[PDB]
């Protein structure tokens, strides 16, 4: 199955990539933030804590805090960032998890065809061989 | 019921069901009588729904009907319009049959009803069973055994369906 | 005339490495620009390369700028590199040069990615994969249709059941956005605890009953019917195009097969006839 | 067939032919219910705001006056065509009931308010949208699933039960208040099969003797449990929603 | 046949009479405007005025708007032009009616009661 995941990882790291560095300077004023009173401030510090954080947000985990710790941020109208994170978690995670269970079960169900017509193949040349058996019955 | 009614010896007799109608309305307007909602606070009195009720009612109370019948006899009969009474529809064939009809819905579902077509004839709606097809021309088959006319079919000519009597 | 010979030129491999070698580089702007001192300082690199990347975007415009957008308006890759094209040079033509009215800086990372988007543009595996998986953007667009009017419901409902009252709960029930983005919240797993914690203290013993209805509704339904749509559909349009191609193999196959039949039967007519001559 | 002169019922399903043709097949028709549905939803957008409110509340109940007409249009057409069809359907029992609680709670006094106003505004929005056609193969397949998770639900239920019993052992009045009450005991193992953020959970039964004591075993076997648990009821949604889903498929 | 007949009995022909109904509603809603316009006018005696019947015969009105369309479109078919010129006299005469009694009702707002 990773033998056929052979482009699925290649698009997964490379949509990290392009998210990852587009989501660096755009709460380019979280991090960089004279609010004294903050503690997710190093998630989106430098470029591999954005990985970080970016992968916690592809993994899902306590987004909703995640999210109110940004809110701490002066509020401009959440036009563009906040739909442009949220858009990116749940895109991500639904659209990676779902190709990835997606292609494990084909691999399942390639298997198994490869399997069915085995045994076919095999139940075939079984019955060839008790015709030809009975032809070599009769013959002599 | 389904060997009683299709043999139909010689006359038919058909009624409608509007009586029904008229007594629950009578019934309606009853309840709504007695102990109705007190609604003054709403600066409103609403007995004039019950009133057209009635008046509703007692029109629809009034479509007396005595026994629908024709001439279904199981002779040479003229399936002549007959009623206790007046008599008003006659005609030498070729305009009692009997026909299947379709209705739909906005989703598709399809609803089977049928009808002994004529010149202000009754139908011949079965009861309340209509979502497959069954059997079709068997109970035609029947009414043909009784007085073979007509057992027409939806749409055009086309085939699946026979005729008996025709006028050229 | 010549449109057959820039079309050859355009077919060779040379000018999309050309191309390809650009964008890489463009790439590596990109992650040295993520840095703060290659940002403004040392940055003569910056500016010449960016020019150079410019010039090359503005000359693949010109490439596309032909009569193909009769083929650039129905297709499918090509509509979206054209209007990338489009919404890469309009911005930083009014940003690099700006000289206008503007808030501030939010699409220079932005730009550069969009960039990179059309370095993946090429790699025709990656294309088969998008045509493999292209026929779920109506399944996908029609559960996120779903997902919208089930916020909606809920968002009205949460905002007349806690916000209407107005004796707390505010910005979690209360103003409209926060609203959407606490349902959002609540249908994924995370922050249903705090969240949980915050409202049953509101004088309200059946919003815990309430807030469990909804999570077993919706999170449920949600992940488990996009994870079945797409893994049904992605088996499905799999399956058909491993038919094709082992049917496309076996047709190779007996064409090769009648081929040698038709070689044997010539050579056995051809012995025949010099055995006859002979 | 030939059909030499109409009769009556010929006549009477020639009108209802007609009368089945528009709004029903007709799209513009349609498509001026679901743009007056959708500008009503705008107006719902719209709400959650006194500043706007102030200069739109007769606008509103004006338009709420119109867009129940037009339901109760809707209503009595369909009932046209015959009560016991419209009383025996699968989805016009549902429309006749949202027109009915809400033309009860308009024209009647009530205690609806907003919270039943706009829910049944959006369900008559669904309830619409669903018959033009490109969701409506995936909420009838929604529908065709949930019986299907019923069995599902009420065997988790059942199992979270009858491990519950293990749990109320060492519950109540001893790291309480979310181990007590027996029915919030019961929803907080829900949370925790739901399996997000019980950390807090795991530091109030933390320190029990400091280093095993039953801070070892109760929550040893109660994670290995919602592990298994929460396994075994995320496995049976997927499969039970793709199991139903090739039904679709055929 | 029996126009005699017809109007005999059991019940009666087609609509018709459905439709002459429109009719009578007419003339007893052309009594009742005349009715309320004479005490709008002259007498002054807002007592006895139809400011407490307000809604039943709104509902009236528009039962007998449907009568008289439904009449119309079940009795155009008989391909005689005196029927259907009748039809739509009654439609047309019910349906100015009925705006003028709405813009009368809408006019006099302020003198039945408050909310
Ligand atoms: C029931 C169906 C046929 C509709 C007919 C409505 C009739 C019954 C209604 C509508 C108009 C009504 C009248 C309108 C005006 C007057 C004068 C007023 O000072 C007292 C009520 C009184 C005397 C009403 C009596 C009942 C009435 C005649």
């Amino acid at each position: 199955a990773l033998k056929s995941m052979t482009f699925l990882l290649m698009l997964l790291l490379i949509f990290f990539y392009i998210f990852a560095v587009t989501g660096v300077y755009f709460f380019r004023e979280y991090s960089r933030s004279t609010i004294e009173g903050l503690e997710y401030n190093m998630f989106f510090s430098d470029l591999l804590n954005s990985l970080v954080t970016v992968f916690i947000l592809f993994t899902l985990d306590h987004w909703y805090a995640v999210l109110q710790d940004i809110w701490k941020v002066p509020e401009s109208s959440r036009v563009f960032s906040s739909i442009y994170v949220i858009l990116w978690l749940l895109l991500g995670s639904i659209i990676f998890r779902n190709i990835i269970v997606a292609m494990m079960v084909t691999n399942f169900q390639n298997i198994r065809s490869e399997l069915s017509e085995e045994m076919s193949h095999l139940e075939v040349q079984y019955k060839a061989d008790m015709f030809k058996q009975q032809i070599i019955q009769r013959r002599q | 019921m389904c060997w009683v009614m299709p043999p139909s010896v010689f006359v038919l007799e058909y009624y409608l069901d509007t009586l029904w109608k008229g007594t629950m309305l009578f019934i309606i307007c009853l309840v709504f009588i007695s102990c109705n909602v007190l609604r003054e606070v709403k600066y409103q009195e609403t007995w004039c729904f019950p009133a057209y009720g009635m008046v509703i009612g007692l029109w629809l109370m009034l479509s007396s009907i005595p026994q629908r019948r024709l001439v279904l006899n199981h002779t040479r009969g003229m399936y002549h319009f007959s009623i206790q009474g007046r008599t008003v529809c006659q005609g030498p064939m070729h305009l009692v049959y009997v026909r299947l009809a379709l209705s739909s819905d906005a989703y598709g579902g399809r609803f089977f009803q049928l009808v002994l077509c004529g010149h202000k004839l009754e139908p011949l709606v079965l009861v309340q069973l209509s979502e497959r097809y069954e059997q079709m021309e068997f109970l035609g088959r029947h009414l043909a055994r009784k007085l073979n006319i007509n057992y027409f079919d939806y749409l055009a000519s086309s085939y699946r369906h026979v005729v008996r009597h025709w006028p050229l | 005339e010549c449109q057959a010979y820039f079309r050859k030129v355009i077919k060779s491999t040379f000018f999309q490495i050309v191309m390809i070698t650009t964008v890489t580089t463009n790439s590596f702007l990109l992650v040295l620009g993520t840095n703060y001192d290659i940002q403004f300082e040392f940055f003569r690199t910056f500016e010449v390369s960016e020019l150079f990347f410019v010039s090359v975007y503005v000359c693949e415009f010109l490439m596309k700028v032909y009569v193909d957008p009769i083929t650039y308006w129905k297709d499918g890759y090509n509509i979206l590199d054209v209007i990338i094209l489009i919404i890469l040079t309009i911005p930083y033509l009014l940003r690099k040069i700006k000289g206008n009215h503007s808030a501030y800086l939010h699409f220079a990372d932005g730009i550069q990615s969009l960039r990179i988007l059309k370095l993946i543009s090429y790699s025709r595996g990656i294309r088969t994969l998008i045509i493999a998986v292209g026929e779920t953007v109506y399944t996908v667009a029609s559960v996120l249709t779903l997902l919208f009017l089930l916020m909606f419901v809920f968002a009205i409902l949460g905002f007349c059941l806690f916000g209407v009252t107005d004796r707390g709960d505010l910005e979690n029930w209360g103003n409209l956005a926060s609203a959407f983005f606490t349902l959002f919240s609540l249908a994924t797993v995370d922050g249903w605890t705090d969240l949980q914690e915050e409202l049953d203290k509101r004088k309200f013993t059946v919003s815990r009953a309430f807030t469990i209805l909804f999570i077993l509704l919706a999170s449920f339904i949600f992940l488990n019917m996009f994870v079945g749509v797409m893994i049904m559909h992605t088996e499905d349009s799999m399956k058909k195009f491993e038919r094709d191609l082992t049917l496309e193999r076996n047709l190779a196959i007996m064409e090769e097969k009648q081929i040698i039949l038709k070689r044997q039967q010539e050579e056995v007519n051809r012995l025949m006839n010099t055995q006859k001559s002979g | 067939d030939v059909m030499e002169k109409k009769d009556a019922w010929d006549v009477q399903e020639f009108i209802t032919q007609m009368y089945i043709k528009q709004l029903l097949r007709h799209p513009a028709f349609q498509l001026l219910l679901a743009f007056l549905l959708l500008s009503n939803a705008i107006t719902i957008a719209l709400r959650t705001n006194s500043y706007l409110g102030q200069k739109h509340y007769e606008l509103f109940s004006t338009i709420d006056d119109i867009v129940l007409t037009i339901l109760i249009c809707e209503v009595l057409l369909g009932w046209l065509n015959g009560f016991w069809i419209f009383w025996k359907d699968g989805w016009n029992i549902l429309n006749f009931a949202i027109v009915f609680i809400l033309f009860m709670g308009f024209f009647i006094k009530q205690l609806d308010m907003v919270a039943i106003t706009y829910p049944l505004r959006v369900l008559r929005l669904v309830h619409v949208c669903m018959a033009v056609e490109p969701l409506a193969r995936i909420i009838k397949v929604i529908l065709q699933s949930m019986p299907d998770l019923a069995n599902v639900m009420a065997l988790i239920l059942f199992f979270m039960l009858v491990f519950s019993v293990f749990g109320v052992t060492l519950f109540g009045a001893f790291v309480p208040k979310h181990f007590q009450n027996m029915g919030v005991a019961l929803y907080t193992l829900f949370i925790c099969i739901t399996q997000d953020g019980w950390l807090d959970i795991y530091t109030d039964f933390q320190m029990d003797e400091r280093e095993y004591a039953m801070e070892v075993g109760g929550a040893i076997y109660f994670a290995v449990f919602i592990t298994l648990g929460a396994f075994i009821g995320l496995n049976l949604f997927v499969v039970v929603v793709t199991t139903n889903l090739e039904q679709m498929m055929k | 046949m029996r126009w005699r007949d017809r109007i005999a009995v059991l019940c009666f022909p087609p609509g018709l009479m459905l439709t002459v109904a429109a009719l009578i509603l007419f003339f007893i809603h052309m009594g009742v405007f005349a009715s309320d316009v004479h005490n709008f006018c002259v007498i002054h005696n807002y007592d006895h005025m139809s400011f407490r019947y307000t809604v039943v015969l709104i509902f009236s009105q528009v039962i007998s708007i449907g009568w008289a369309a439904m009449g119309s479109l079940y009795a155009e078919m008989t391909g005689d032009k005196f029927l259907r010129c009748f039809a739509l006299t009654i439609l047309i005469l019910n349906g100015a009616m009925f705006f003028n009694r709405l813009c009368l009702e809408f006019l006099a707002i302020n003198y039945r009661e408050e909310r």
